[PDB]
C-alpha cells in the first residue's frame, strides 16, 4: 500500500489564482515592486546627484512591494497544503 | 492524472468523510469541519479558495464530480522520510542525532495521544537497533520507511 507517502506537492503556482483577490494583490505588489525598483536604480545609478531621502522613499515603497509578494507566495503554499491535506485524507480510502 | 475505476468507487466513499450531511455537495462550513477536525484552522476565505479552484460550474459548492475529477490531478505521492525525521529531531534536545530510550519513552507515553508503555516497549525494541538504550532516529525512520 502507500505506507508512509503523502501528496506530493505542487511545483510552480499555476494554481488558486481563482481567489480574484490574491491575484489582483499579486498584480499590484510586481507591478510595485517593478516600480521602485526601477525608481531606485534611476535615483542611485541614472542621476549626477542622489538625493539620498528620495532614495529612502522607494526604498521603503520597494520593500513593502517585496513582502506583499512573499505574504502572497505563502498563502498560496498554505493553500496547497491545505488541499493536498484533504487528498490525503481522501486517499485513505485506496486501503 | 487518469483515474482507475476501482479508484472511482474508493473516492466515493472519501466523499462521505466530507459530505456531513449526505447533501451531494460539499460546502466551506463542512469543510471547515473537516479542517478543523484535522486540527488545522483555515479561514473561511481559504475554505472558499479550496472549493473555488474545484467548483467547475460556480454554484458555491463541490459536488462528487468536481470532488473525484480534482483527486485525479493529485495523486502523485512522495515519501516522507525527512519529514519523519524532522520530527524527531524536535526531541534531539543536544541535536547530536540521539535520542535515549528513556526521553523517548518520556515523549511517546506523555505527549500527543500517547501510546501504552507496552506499546512503547515494541516500539523502542525495534528503534534501539544498538541495544546501547539511544534512538539513532535517522537509521530508525530509514528502517521504518523501507
Ligand atoms: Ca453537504
Ligand atoms: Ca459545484
Amino acid at each position: 500500500g502507500r505506507k508512509l507517502e503523502l501528496t506530493k506537492a505542487e511545483k510552480h503556482f499555476h494554481n488558486f489564482m481563482m481567489d480574484t483577490q490574491l491575484t489582483k494583490r499579486v498584480k499590484n505588489a510586481a507591478a510595485n515592486v517593478l516600480r521602485e525598483t526601477w525608481l531606485i536604480y534611476k535615483n542611485t545609478k541614472l542621476v549626477k546627484k542622489i538625493d539620498h531621502a528620495k532614495v529612502r522613499k522607494h526604498q521603503r515603497k520597494f520593500l513593502q512591494a517585496i513582502h506583499q509578494l512573499r505574504s502572497v507566495k505563502m498563502e498560496q503554499r498554505k493553500l496547497n497544503d491545505q488541499a493536498n491535506t484533504l487528498v490525503d485524507l481522501a486517499k485513505t480510502q485506496l486501503e | 492524472a487518469a483515474l482507475t475505476e476501482e479508484q472511482i468507487a474508493e473516492f466515493k466513499e472519501a466523499f462521505s468523510l466530507f459530505d456531513k450531511d449526505g447533501d451531494g455537495t460539499i460546502t466551506t462550513k463542512e469543510l471547515g469541519t473537516v479542517m478543523r477536525s484535522l486540527g488545522q484552522n483555515p479561514t473561511e476565505a481559504e475554505l472558499q479558495d479550496m472549493i473555488n479552484e474545484v467548483d467547475a460550474d460556480g454554484n458555491g459548492t463541490i459536488d462528487f464530480p468536481e470532488f473525484l475529477t480534482m483527486m485525479a490531478r493529485k495523486m502523485k505521492d512522495t515519501d516522507s522520510e525527512e519529514e519523519i525525521r524532522e520530527a524527531f529531531r524536535v526531541f534531539d534536545k543536544d541535536g547530536n542525532g540521539y535520542i535515549s530510550a528513556a526521553e523517548l519513552r518520556h515523549v511517546m507515553t506523555n505527549l500527543g495521544e500517547k501510546l501504552t508503555d507496552e506499546e512503547v516497549d515494541e516500539m523502542i525494541r525495534e528503534a534501539d537497533i544498538d541495544g546501547d538504550g539511544q534512538v539513532n532516529y535517522e537509521e530508525f525512520v530509514q528502517m521504518m520507511t523501507a
